[PDB]
RNA sequence: GAAACCAAAGUCUUUGGGUUCCGGGGGGAGUAUGGUUGCAAAGCUGAAACUUAAAGGAAUUGACGGAAGGGCACCACCAGG
RNA sequence: UUAAAUCCUUUAACGAGGAUCCAUUGGAGGGCAAGUCUGGUGCCAGCAGCCGCGGUAAUUCCAGCUCCAAUAGCGUAUAUU
């Protein structure tokens, strides 16, 4: 509770695959 | 990996230069330069001060 | 990469901030550092200097007296 | 190699090869075959009349097109074997120099005899150089008009004043007819600069221009816009993008005879539905006692002046400290400070790229890997041939779905170009554009103000990410425009390829553009991090041996064990980290590497990202001739 | 003579007795290629690209010895309290 | 003056107070002449033909002031002596 979080990773763009 | 370019040259602080009267150039110069060294001569036991010679 | 001849070569570009004004496929002029083929100081490897950027030099947009075409 | 007749054999090969580049290159333009030879004049200083220059430009055979206000003229010799189309713009008027001279093959400056250049042609030419050139021919109108003995000394100090722009190039007079030929001649055959943007797209200026409205009341209609293919094979299921007016899909191309032969109906293509490419800007899918205290408890007009001034002052604490930002005494600071972070090394340290990405990234594009995919387009663009029609085509051009307003605009005088876009960029993602700033203009500008851009024949109102533009993954936020830096402006916009020269414009007063920035376009990724830095600044008050007691860094307790893991720098170069706070206010003990000075200052970096804003229209006004004050 | 040293390494800026071979900062490298000889091993002749601010030769003192000898101390030991 | 002109030369009239009719190009650790000045940066940006400078007092970087050299000229690259 001091520098610690959680921050999850949701909504990436789309990408366009190569 | 690090590799800044202009960083200084873009980060410094900006002085503006002063404004002070022009110089003389040519003859007058050299005249100018000619009586500070040879004529008016200050006397000293050691001669330790230079021309820029600043504290 | 030279356009007489179509060597690859490597140019120190000098000043500070001055590599901001080459940008790739630009016309360089370039002249070597003074050793005469002999890699010169803290760079290995590099013969060369860069001169001027798409006909204008890099003294001249380094001191701000003129602008770069593009 | 040796052998004096095989060496001066590969001499003479090389030769050939070289001397069959330039002929197969020089054949492409303004001749039997290929497109006419757009030649762009415009005029630097406002004591030129353009009507005499071009009375005496005009004599082959001539042919005046008109519109509302320009009058330009399609020329055709065979003496020279050559075909021109000669057009007019004025400076000052960004609008129309900046929309149809990034289609000239050949711009013409006029200089006045007397003084180089006014200073609106000045601004125009400082717009042109950071836009691209195309091969520029100086000439001069006034010459022939004074005294020889005025005239040498005119000709000796207008290359004097030539000289801080164009640094070394020969001046052609025109007062006469014979002149106009020497000088049509030398058009003729010019070392051509190629524009790499106009050449790996399919651009087209609109010669004649045909509504057929679908619905009056719908104001909605098909454009019939006929001209000359002139940059690569134009495609009818690639989209379509007018510069002022954005991009949409075409129906149909169709050939009617050249009107225009050097040496003197029928439709090519229908669009099918599934190979034309979806015009979608955007993704689609979105117990206690009654009195005892807790500490026994235990033991149981002039308002915009006043801003820019204002503005003037933030910059001017900016550039003399640059990001400590005040700890404000009434709100604590792990709630005024709550999304912001401590990092160790600011290129070293870890950060995820996805980590906590804003709503607006689910609405853009990423690249899996855009230097591949740039590299397999440019080749599908160059090594391959489409069944399209080519360039050198005078071709009609029906395209579906279009305002009424541009073609009222055609009549008005501005002149209408349309060109064909690469796959994958009528999308849109986040732009990375290096910037420097131009020296005419001295306005403060911060991070988010509402600029307009001129990003590779696209023209777009947006609010930017000003940031250092270095080669490590964080890159930390630029609050103000720095004039002797080189920044990155990080902004929404439809995805385009570079090379593209880009442009930033800030509307003044009375629809007046000031050019404030220019530069190029960078690496196009949302992944590029931008970092907004808050300097914490606290004043070490008592000083004992290797630690100190702190205060005015922080006010309340609980603050300070807060920002506990974040290591505190130091003015003086020291280096240290919070031990304990003592004080309920924010008083705090900090060891350190070396003893500090009663001269001294500790401060503590905090470092968050910041995402652009959504402020993205297409919709530019018009431009006022520029003047200034 | 840079010196250790040398009656030669002397008779050398007061520089010419005759004559043969051979060196030109350190590496690459006595390497590649070519020629030649040899059964072979290899011998002889022999580069360049590139790399480098040095490499070496003589002497002069002696931190440090995992070098050796002596001397001293119950803030070291022995016998003890 | 000259084929006819231009320039030079000769002469009417106007044409100089320092904010002007305003002189630059390189450098200031040593070689090599001239700052242990002030601000910023902090083995970063960079400077540096060579030795070397910069990792919190930078005589060497980016700037202000001052100073030095040549001077309507001064740098840099290259060939050559």
């Amino acid at each position: 509770s001091i520098c610690s979080t959680y921050s999850n990773l949701y909504n990436h763009p789309q990408l366009i695959k190569y | 990996s690090l590799a800044r370019a202009g960083k200084v040259r873009g980060q410094t602080p900006k002085v503006a230069k002063q404004e002070k009267k022009k110089k003389k150039t040519g003859r007058a110069k050299r005249r100018m330069q000619y009586n500070r060294r040879f004529v008016n001569v200050v006397p000293t036991f050691g001669k330790k001060k230079g021309p820029n010679a600043n504290s | 990469q030279l356009i007489k001849n179509g060597k690859k070569i490597t140019a120190f570009v000098p000043n500070d901030g001055c590599l901001n004004f080459i940008e790739e496929n630009d016309e360089v002029l370039v002249a070597g550092f003074g050793r005469k083929g002999h890699a010169v100081g803290d760079i290995p490897g590099v013969r060369f200097k860069v001169v001027k950027v798409a006909n204008v030099s890099l003294l001249a947009l380094y001191k701000g007296k003129k602008e770069r075409p593009r | 190699e040796l052998s004096r007749v095989d060496q001066r054999h590969r001499a003479s090969q090389l030769r050939k090869q070289k001397k069959e580049a330039v002929l197969a290159e020089k054949r492409q333009l303004g001749g039997k075959d290929g497109p006419p030879h757009q030649v762009l004049v415009v005029p630097l200083h406002s004591r030129i009349s353009l009507p005499e220059a071009m009375q005496l430009l005009q004599d082959g055979t001539v042919h005046l097109n008109e519109l509302g206000n320009t009058q330009n003229f399609m020329l055709l010799c065979p003496r020279l074997k050559h075909r021109w189309f000669f057009t007019s713009a004025r400076p000052g008027d960004l609008h129309v120099v900046l929309d149809m001279a990034k289609v000239a093959d050949t711009i013409l400056f006029l200089l006045d005899p007397l003084e180089g250049w006014d200073s609106t042609g000045d601004y125009c030419l400082s717009c042109l150089f950071a836009q691209g050139l195309p091969t520029y021919t100086l000439a001069v109108q006034g010459i022939s008009g004074l005294p020889l003995k005025k005239q040498i000394d005119t000709r000796k100090k207008l290359s004097k004043a030539v000289e801080k722009r164009f640094p070394h190039d020969k001046l052609l007079l025109l007062d006469t007819q014979q002149e106009a030929g020497m000088l049509l001649r030398q058009l003729a055959n010019q070392k051509q600069q190629h524009l790499a943007f106009r050449d790996r797209r399919a651009y087209l200026f609109a010669h004649a221009v045909d509504f057929v409205p679908s619905e009056e009341n719908n104001l909605v209609g098909t454009l019939k816009i006929s001209g000359y293919v002139r940059g690569q094979t134009l495609n009818v299921n690639r989209l379509l993008h007018i510069v002022g007016y954005g991009d949409f899909q075409m129906k149909q191309i169709d050939a009617p005879g050249d009107p225009f032969p050097l040496n003197p109906k029928v439709l090519m293509k229908a669009d099918p539905g599934r190979q034309e490419s979806l015009q979608a800007e955007v993704i689609p899918d979105p117990k206690v006692p009654k009195g005892t205290s807790s500490y026994q408890a235990e033991w149981i007009d002039e308002e915009a002046e006043a801003k820019m001034l204002e503005k003037y002052k933030q910059e001017r604490l900016e550039e003399m400290f640059p990001d400590e930002v005040d700890t404000p005494r009434d709100v604590a600071a792990r709630i005024r400070f709550q999304k912001y972070r401590g990092l160790k090394s600011f290129r070293t340290s870890p950060w995820d790229p996805k980590e906590n990405l804003p709503q607006d990234y689910a609405r853009i594009f990423q690249f899996q890997n855009f230097t591949n995919t740039r590299k397999s387009i440019f080749k599908e663009v160059e090594e391959k041939e489409v069944e399209g029609a080519e360039v050198g085509w005078y071709v009609t051009l029906h395209v579906s779905e279009v305002p009424v307003s541009v073609v009222e605009c055609f009549r008005q005088g501005t002149p209408l170009i349309a060109f064909s876009l690469l796959p994958h960029e009528q999308k849109m993602s986040v732009l990375n554009m290096v910037v420097r700033r131009d020296p005419g203009n001295t306005e403060p500008v911060k991070a988010k103000e509402e600029l307009i851009f001129h990003c590779g024949f696209r023209r777009f109102r947006a609010s930017p990410l000003f940031s250092q533009h270095t080669a490590a993954d964080k890159h930390k936020l630029q609050r103000f425009l720095t004039a002797d830096m080189a920044l990155v402006a990080t902004v929404y916009a439809p995805i385009t390829f570079p090379p593209a020269s880009v442009l930033l414009f800030k509307q003044k007063s009375n629809g007046m553009h000031s050019l404030i920035a220019t530069g190029h376009l960078m690496s196009v990724d949302p992944d590029r991090m931008v970092i907004k830095r808050v300097v914490l600044s606290g004043h070490p008050f008592k000083i004992f041996t290797k630690m100190a007691v702190v205060r005015y860094m922080f006010f309340n307790r609980e603050d300070v064990l807060w920002f506990k893991p974040v290591e505190l720098r130091t003015k003086w170069g020291r280096r240290g980290h919070i031990k304990e706070p003592l004080g309920t206010h924010g008083h705090m003990k900090c060891s350190f590497d070396g003893k500090l000075k009663s001269q001294d200052t500790v401060l503590m970096n905090l470092y968050k990202r910041v995402f652009p804003k959504w402020t993205y229209d297409p919709y530019v006004p018009e431009p006022v001739p520029w003047l200034k004050s």
